[PDB]
């Protein structure tokens, strides 16, 4: 996303193909929402 | 009188069809943005 | 925010008007903030 932009869907564009696109974005939430997991897991043993 | 007139409410747009207005400041801002000096640069001056 | 940089206060541009930017790190935190609060309900269960 940091390399690219957008407009409409694959109906228009003659000869487009399908590549899965990087959020560099969502590592750096998944990342977050494990270290956020560990804090929930933690909350629970006191 | 034509081409200045064009020039001063148009910009550039009438020199490729039909004339487009434009407010005079914002367009030197698209100008300052051509010699690469960021369009803000203009705004934040434009009485100067 | 994608489409848009800043500089300097809502004194200096002549003309300058009122207007939203909408900035879409927001909501993708905001489905972040109640995927949490879900979260700390559930581990208040047990
Ligand atoms: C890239 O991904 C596209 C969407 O995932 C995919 O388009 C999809 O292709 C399938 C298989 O041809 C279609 O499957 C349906 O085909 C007709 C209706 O179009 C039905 O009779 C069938 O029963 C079946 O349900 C999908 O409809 C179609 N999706 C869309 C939105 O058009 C492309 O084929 C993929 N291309 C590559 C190169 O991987
Ligand atoms: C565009 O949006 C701006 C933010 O809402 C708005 O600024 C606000 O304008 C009002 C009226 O001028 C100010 O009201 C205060 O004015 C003085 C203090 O400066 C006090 O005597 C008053 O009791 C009152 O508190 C706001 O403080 C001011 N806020 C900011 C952050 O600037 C603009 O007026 C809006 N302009 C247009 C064109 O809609
Ligand atoms: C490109 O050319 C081949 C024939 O060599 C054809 O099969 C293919 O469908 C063409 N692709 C597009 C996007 O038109
Ligand atoms: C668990 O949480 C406590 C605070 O309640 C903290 O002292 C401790 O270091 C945490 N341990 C881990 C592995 O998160
Ligand atoms: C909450 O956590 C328990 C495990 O302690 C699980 O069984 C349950 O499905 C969870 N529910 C929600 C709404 O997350």
């Amino acid at each position: 996303t940091d390399n690219t932009f957008v407009s409409g869907n694959c109906d228009v564009v003659i000869g487009i193909v399908n590549n899965t696109v990087y959020d560099p974005l969502q590592p750096e939430l998944d990342s977050f929402k494990e270290e956020l997991d560990k804090y929930f897991k933690n909350h629970t043993s006191p | 009188s034509a081409l200045l007139a064009g020039t001063i409410t148009s910009g550039w747009t009438f020199g490729a069809g039909a004339a487009l207005q434009i407010p005079f400041a914002m367009q030197m801002a698209y100008r300052f943005n051509g010699i690469g000096v960021t369009q803000n640069v203009l705004y934040e001056n434009q009485k100067l």
